């Protein structure tokens, strides 16, 4: 019917691309049409070397290595808040919930505490000028006291620029964009390989604060219709027993805490861009008498932000308040800078002991990448339930009855998440559900591209191994090459190289 | 301020059985072990070792009623035992700033029957999941772990 | 303790738990130059035998592998056979009758009624006229604007192939005028009409739709294919293939299963090669429709690559920052460089011409998966016991560079017979098995494409949890938005009931704060706290609030897909319904407008 | 762009909502706290709210037939009876596909009607 023809400047253009035998695209568009099998891809096999072969390489219980961790100084943290170490300054009142303007409760947790002693640094950042730090602290406190001086609350505080504080904020601009041919003639213009770094006990302690229940519900989640489908039941008995043991967990409370923590950052960084804001990091729970509550984990003070690209990075110093002294685990905090706050009172076994009260100061930096991914941490609820649903689903088509109750409704099930010095333990359902929620949470923190490119090639040495322990008799073309895809992700990430930790306990267990 | 003359400038020539309260706070031990604690001190109620850079406890002497210990601040790291032996009354101890490490190190308390209170602070047991739980278990006879009881709830002030 | 989920795997099988391995639910917060350089160089390395040409038209060096030396070591080769490759489509042509006739058959009814507006609907593209990439639309609508600026207008005409004609007479116009006044020569704009940016020009973009609509026929038709289907659908062919296998009676025949991934798979597949198989597919034809098909490989084959931005340098010594585009690269001191992208440069330069390099051998990813399934699909056919000739047999699926392959052989020496004459067929035809990726197993357990066989049930992660949110358009909108979400990934994506109830409670608490519609019962202090409470007052049936106004929340499982209106009609208060709709009201898959539809 | 987060900053402000004139004789300027509810024409949201509390009424039962098929899969829904479940080994029941099957348990449920 339609006339599409190919001429010159697309016929040349036919004419080169052809395999390397005929000179137009007419002759082997004739070829092709009267072309038949003759069997060339049998004498084509039988001239190809026999060194181009797939040999199944057998998989035995002593086949499988331990991952080689990496070696070199250990590891540090990179959150961008306090996991474990937080202190909270909580206040216990109520102001009809949600209207409450941040700045005002955070000079209500303020007042709570009577004890400030004059800052003193206690561990140097040992990569900047350690004062300006302790100036930064000193010019909040002198900020928050005019504030409290005022009759009236600014409900949004603007810190003055000066000069530690221009300092802390990485103003110390990087050098000025210029042109090639300016600088054409110089001493270098190199455009680094990552350093290597070792496990450090830390981040396997931080993982077991991580999991463990607190006294105070996080999350308070909405309401649902009435349930009158019985798989309605079935889903509402679930979901209400993951929240159930869930909604205390030390995870949600990170999961609250960054949620808050970055709406915070981003909403003033939209709003007041040329100058440095005052953030309080506040977040809200409801106590174990059902009472409400507003503690304060510390101060962010905002840098300039024009941010029109999403990468486009806005650099905040982030004060956290803390009981854990730095000059136990040095070489965790490596980024920070340390003062000491003041002395809090606290109970001990004989009277009651005077423990100093510690601030790390920190100059992050943050784009709205990373605002809106955080701002996001609450959908890892979503996933922990779906995996505990996954299993709970997988092992209920094993059989053919329902097995929720089977799983929650039952105090004799027990499984091998953890490891003392006695032999594999064995927590409830519950454990099991917070377990997951710290994993998918501490995804979400310490997400980073070591991170996917080990959970994608540490899966197909997993199911291997499981392969092998049903009795499968698993074959790997290529052992060797997998092992060194997965050791290739392992560089210094502190939470990578745990779950590497952890692959290694598990073969050692798992096939002996 | 070594622990012989130290022990003999708080006595104030007091005789050991006249001393209800011995402190001995930021001392400097002995080769790491203590000298010139006797068993003389008989009616010592309450003995205290704060930052005295001890490591090991296996030279403490024989006393009946001490119902109060303060080991907190040293390098303790193993050896309890011997304070469920050379000291059968004892009700609260703290072990704060120790390198206790393992919940094992933890298992000779479980013969002091009196124990009621015990602090672990900074020290590195309370680093693992379940830590108040699994030290409860081991120490049925506990009430007051690191100052707060088994429901969370902090010890009243009249200990 | 010391927690250790890994270990949860020590009672549950690692099928059940796998979601554990899964690290996000999201697009992760992170992510040039550099790695279109390692491409192209790895593509013209895997290639580098017997021939190497000169482009007429564009003057660039071109590398043509096809027919080249067959390969004697384990390294992928993308020296594909021409010979092998046509005996191969051959082969699945004979096995399933009249599919090549059938699929030419169904495309001839689209490109005569494809309008070039579906040019539009797709991500971004490259744009030809700005030299930078722009969305779809745009790049359609300047590209359209500059040939009318020229004696080019059949794409007046409404159809996507007049476009196609459009484009085929504009590769022929000596110089080409485009204004925003520069004009470019004839080998300029066929070298900005036949460039591949870090994504393909609008130029090419018309033929590739139409190669794949013609590859597309051929999957549905393809059994062994799982490219096109998805969810559900994708579930009942992998238990299906072991079906086909496993059963039988009185055997003493042994299966085994490889769980497969192509190493490099985009840079051996060759565009001569398609060419090859496009113009075996389109035989016996009319001339006109096997022309608009083939112009697609013709343009792939002589394809060139830009090289994104360049490299960005600073000196401390002096505190001097600068970016040198990649334009230059052809002649710039090697000093500035360190030696890992020296040597790159070193290994470049040869094949760059105006800025770009002319990557011919290989294929950029994602513009021929479905093409590229039906070679795989094809080897896989070789295996039926009628064309292996032997006692072993095999068979399988295949999508883009993810294959599963189970062989049936008497013994162990079978097995392994039967799998090297499956790996080495492929490395016929360009496709290099993965051995770094791969395992094997006794049949009935597996995985392909992240959905996960174990003993007949399957586990479908292929795709991440959405974002259960407030889509922004307005209040009738979200609440219709995002409770069709949650039910089509309940249907599609097969997420739990347990997950979608709380899912639905993540999102509301997402719509209840952004509006401040925080419901008369809470003591939300907010600027909207005041109206809604007295709402509340003067209702009796409090049920038939809307979420909007601070009424309960009546969504579960069961009633998804309802709208929240007809939902709460029933007992919504008539002194309610009559105020809430209102055709003349001030204010005005979402529908059932009402008072809640703002801009 | 991110429509969420601009919907976010946009209900934020005041009178985010764009109007026709007729709201000027239609809804008044304040309540009974005196909050603005629109301003020349730019809405507040609070100005929705009014209009569904206490505004121009209606008896009009049209919306039932106007959009039949939804109300039609109301009906269906308030008078279909459920069955018990069953897990087991892996056009109105297109609509409650998301209910009558799962990935592995089967929801036995008839529409009626």
């Amino acid at each position: 019917e339609e006339k599409f023809e190919i001429t010159g400047t697309m016929r040349r253009l036919a004419d080169q691309s052809l395999p390397p035998n005929f000179s137009s695209l007419e002759n082997f568009r004739a070829y092709v049409d009267g072309f038949e099998p003759n069997g060339c891809i049998e004498g084509k096999l039988s001239q190809m070397s026999k060194e181009v072969n797939a040999r199944i390489e057998p998989f035995l219980k002593t086949t499988p290595r331990p991952l080689k961790l990496p070696d070199g100084p250990p590891c540090s943290q990179r959150s961008k808040f306090l996991l474990m170490d937080a202190l909270k300054l909580s206040i216990e009142d109520p102001s009809h919930e949600g209207e409450g303007i941040p700045l005002y409760d955070a000079i209500k947790c303020m007042k709570t505490f009577f004890g400030w002693k004059e800052p003193n640094i206690v561990k140097p950042h040992e990569k900047g000028i350690n004062p300006n730090y302790l100036l930064t602290w000193k010019q909040v406190l002198a900020e928050l006291q005019d504030i409290e001086n005022e009759e009236k609350i600014p409900k949004t505080k603007n810190m003055k620029k000066t000069s530690q504080l221009r300092w802390a904020l990485g103003e110390n601009m990087a050098p000025e964009k210029v042109d090639f041919e300016d600088c054409k003639d110089v001493s270098d213009l190199k455009q680094d390989e990552p350093e290597s770094r070792s496990l450090a006990s830390w981040i396997q302690s931080e993982f077991n604060k991580a999991c463990e229940l607190t006294d105070s519900s996080w999350i308070e989640l909405d309401e649902i219709g009435e349930d009158v489908a019985p798989i309605e039941h079935i889903a509402s008995m679930r979901r209400n027993y993951f929240t159930a043991e869930v909604s205390h967990c030390r995870a949600t409370e990170y999961i609250m805490k960054g949620v808050y923590i970055n709406t915070a950052l981003l909403n003033a960084s939209c709003a007041a861009m040329d100058d440095f804001q005052l953030i309080p990091m506040i977040s809200k729970c409801r106590t174990k008498e059902g009472r409400r509550k507003t503690n304060l984990y510390g101060f962010i003070i905002k840098g300039r932000s024009h941010l029109r690209n999403d990468t486009d990075v806005v650099n905040f110093v982030s004060m956290e308040f803390s009981l854990t002294d730095p000059r136990l685990e040095p070489h965790k905090w490596e980024k920070y800078c340390v003062l000491e706050i003041g002395n809090m009172l606290l109970r001990t076994a004989v009277g009651r002991v005077s423990r100093p009260m510690f601030l790390y100061v920190r100059t992050n930096g943050t784009s709205k990448i990373k605002m809106k991914w955080g701002m996001e941490m609450r959908r890892c609820l979503l996933q922990s339930l779906q995996q505990i649903e996954s299993m709970i689903e997988a092992e209920s088509s094993v059989k053919e009855k329902d097995m929720t109750k089977e799983f929650f409704e039952n105090k004799s099930e027990t499984w091998p998440i953890g490891e003392s010095p006695k032999g594999v333990e064995e927590g409830s359902i519950g454990k099991v559900c917070r377990t997951l929620l710290a994993k998918s949470v501490f995804n979400s923190l310490y997400a980073s591209s070591q991170l996917e490119g080990f959970s994608a090639e540490s899966r197909k040495l997993l199911l291997i191994a499981q392969a092998l322990r049903d009795n499968l008799e698993p074959g790997t073309f290529d052992l060797g090459g997998l092992y060194e895809a997965i050791e290739e992700c392992l560089i210094n990430d502190p939470w990578v190289l745990l779950n590497a930790s952890w692959f290694n306990s598990f073969l050692a267990h798992a096939l002996k | 301020m070594d622990m012989k003359r130290r022990i003999h400038l708080e006595l104030r020539n007091r005789t050991p059985a006249a001393v209800r309260e011995l402190v001995l706070d930021n001392c400097k031990s002995n080769d790491g072990k203590i000298e010139g604690l006797t068993a003389e001190f008989v009616n010592l109620e309450f003995l205290s070792l704060i930052n005295v850079g001890l490591i090991s406890v296996s030279n403490l002497p024989k006393l009946p009623k001490l119902k109060k210990l303060e080991l907190s601040e040293n390098r303790i790291f193993g050896g309890l035992d011997m304070l469920a032996e050379k000291l059968p009354n004892l009700t609260h101890l703290n072990l704060s700033g120790n390198k206790l490490k393992d919940i094992s190190t933890l298992e000779p308390l479980k013969k002091l029957e009196c124990l009621k209170s015990l602090d672990l602070f900074n020290c590195e047991v309370t680093n693992l999941n379940d830590y108040r739980e699994s030290v409860f278990k081991l120490l049925p006879q506990l009430t007051y772990l690191d100052g707060y009881d088994r429901e969370d709830q902090e010890a009243p002030d009249s200990d | 303790m010391d927690v250790n989920p890994t270990l949860l795997f020590l009672k549950v099988p690692v099928q059940n738990a796998i979601s554990t391995t899964f690290p996000y639910t999201g697009d992760p917060p992170y992510s040039g130059t550099g790695y279109t350089m390692d491409t192209v160089n790895r593509t013209h390395q895997y290639s580098e035998k017997g021939k190497w040409t000169k482009n007429t038209e564009t003057g660039a060096p071109q590398l043509n592998p096809i027919d080249g030396p067959l390969p004697e070591d384990n390294e992928p080769s993308g020296y594909a056979q021409t010979d092998c490759v046509l005996e191969a489509m051959a082969f699945l042509e004979e096995s399933h009758p009249g599919i090549f006739e059938n699929s030419c058959l169904e495309t001839m009814e689209i490109v005569q009624q494809t309008r070039v507006d579906k040019l539009t609907q797709g991500r971004q593209t490259y744009d030809w006229t700005l030299n930078r990439n722009q969305p779809a639309a745009t790049a359609l609508a300047n590209t359209i604007e500059i040939f009318r600026s020229n004696g080019l207008t059949a794409n007046e005409s409404g159809r996507l192939i007049d476009f196609l004609k459009d484009v085929m007479e504009s590769m022929d116009k000596e110089e080409m005028e485009i204004t925003t006044k520069q004009r470019l020569n004839k080998k300029s704009y066929l070298i900005r009409a036949l460039t591949l940016n870090t994504t393909p020009g609008m130029q090419i973009r018309g033929f590739v739709y139409f190669v794949e609509t013609l590859a597309r026929s051929i999957c549905e038709k393809l059994e062994q294919s799982g490219l096109p289907v998805g969810g559900n659908e994708k579930k009942a062919k992998l238990a299906n293939v072991v079906r086909k296998m496993m059963t039988n009676s009185q055997d003493t025949e042994l299966s085994f299963t490889i769980t497969g991934d192509n190493t490099k798979w985009n840079e051996n597949q060759n565009p001569r090669m398609f060419l090859a198989m496009i113009t075996y597919i389109t035989r016996n034809q009319p001339e006109w429709f096997r022309n608009v098909l083939s112009i697609a490989p013709i343009m792939f084959s002589n394809k060139m690559a830009r090289l994104g931005r360049g490299y960005m340098f600073e000196s401390k010594s002096m505190k001097l920052r600068t970016q040198i585009p990649a334009e230059m690269l052809a002649n710039i001191d090697l000093k500035y460089f360190n030696e890992l992208t020296k040597k790159k440069i070193e290994k470049i330069r040869p094949l760059l011409i105006d800025g770009t390099a002319s990557l011919s051998p290989g294929m950029m990813m994602g513009m021929f998966n479905m093409l590229s399934t039906v070679l795989g699909v094809s080897i896989l056919n070789l295996g039926q016991k009628r064309y292996t000739k032997t006692t072993y047999w095999w068979d399988g699926l295949q999508s883009s560079d993810d294959f599963a392959l189970i062989v049936n052989a008497p013994n162990h020496e079978g097995i392994q017979a039967g799998v090297d004459r499956f790996y080495r067929t492929c490395k016929l035809v360009g496709i290099n098995m993965s051995k770094k990726k791969s395992y094997i197993n006794r049949t009935g357990t597996f995985e392909f494409t992240s959905f996960f066989y174990r003993y007949g049930f399957v586990a479908n992660f292929s795709m991440e949890l959405p974002s259960f949110g407030v889509s922004g358009i307005n209040e009738s909108a979200d609440m219709s938005i995002g409770v069709t979400v949650i039910k089509n990934n309940m249907i599609n994506n097969d997420l739990g009931p347990a997950t979608a109830q709380m899912a639905l409670q993540l999102f509301i608490k997402d719509y209840r704060y952004t509006y401040r519609c925080h419901r008369g019962d809470t003591q939300i202090q907010t600027r909207r706290s005041f109206e809604l409470e007295k709402l509340w007052e003067q209702t009796r049936s409090k049920a038939g609030l809307l979420v909007s106004d601070g009424g309960p929340n009546l969504y579960n499982i069961r009633n998804l897909h309802i709208p929240e209106v007809c939902l709460k009609w029933e007992l919504m208060d008539e002194d309610y319904q009559g105020r809430l709709c209102n055709p003349l009201n001030p204010f005005v898959m979402e529908y059932d407008a009402v008072a809640t539809t703002h801009s | 762009k991110n429509p969420a987060l601009r919907m976010k900053w946009m209900m934020a402000m005041k009178y985010p909502i764009t109007a026709d004139k007729r709201i000027i004789e239609m809804i008044p300027e304040r309540n009974e706290q005196g909050q603005t509810l629109w301003s020349k024409v730019m809405v507040s949201p609070l100005a929705v709210t009014w209009w569904n509390r206490n505004g121009p009424t209606t008896s009009t039962v049209h919306y039932p037939k106007v959009y039949k098929t939804y109300f039609e899969k109301v009906e269906r829904l308030k008078h279909g009876t459920f069955g018990p479940v069953h897990f087991r080994n892996q056009s109105v029941y297109i609509e409650v596909l998301h209910l009558t099957q799962g990935t592995c348990w089967e929801q036995m449920y008839t529409p009626g009607g």
